[PDB]
């Protein structure tokens, strides 16, 4: 009822995939729902910025024992 | 000459009647058991009337660019 919205009173910083999600939802049934498993993932992705962090772990221990 | 029963024949019939309905209500039964434990419409589910589940959100800073699908 208040989803969506920012501190600004504007659209947050991961609506849009939360958008693309919702959409694929609609348009699909309960069997079909496998296929918004990727935008339920850049969801998860945009939230808590997992997979981006572990690029960039990967790209410290380059700089860290490689170098060193 | 006082035993009067009923024929073989419609007690039979009346036998068979009443595992027909018998028969009728438990073809009802699982009928009902299937349909409920069947995914509905949202519209069903949730809102009639908005049944777009799609999250419109805010105005006051309505980016260009922020829509997807």
């Amino acid at each position: 009822t208040a989803a969506g919205i920012s501190l600004t009173g504007g659209r947050n910083r991961c609506f849009s995939e939360w958008q693309s999600f919702m959409h694929c939802t609609a348009k699909t049934d309960a069997k079909s729902r496998a296929q918004c498993l990727p935008n339920f993932e850049d969801y998860m992705e945009c939230l808590h910025h997992t997979k981006e962090k572990a690029r960039l772990r990967e790209i410290e221990s380059v700089l860290k024992q490689k170098k060193e | 000459t006082f035993f009067h029963p009923k024929s073989r024949e419609d007690i039979l019939n009346e036998e068979a009647k009443i595992v027909q309905a018998l028969n009728n209500q438990r073809e009802l039964t699982i009928k009902m058991h299937e349909l409920k434990r069947e995914e509905k419409d949202y519209a069903h589910s949730y809102s009639p009337l908005f049944s777009d589940p799609v999250p419109q959100g805010g105005s006051i800073g309505k980016a260009p660019g922020s829509s997807r699908e």
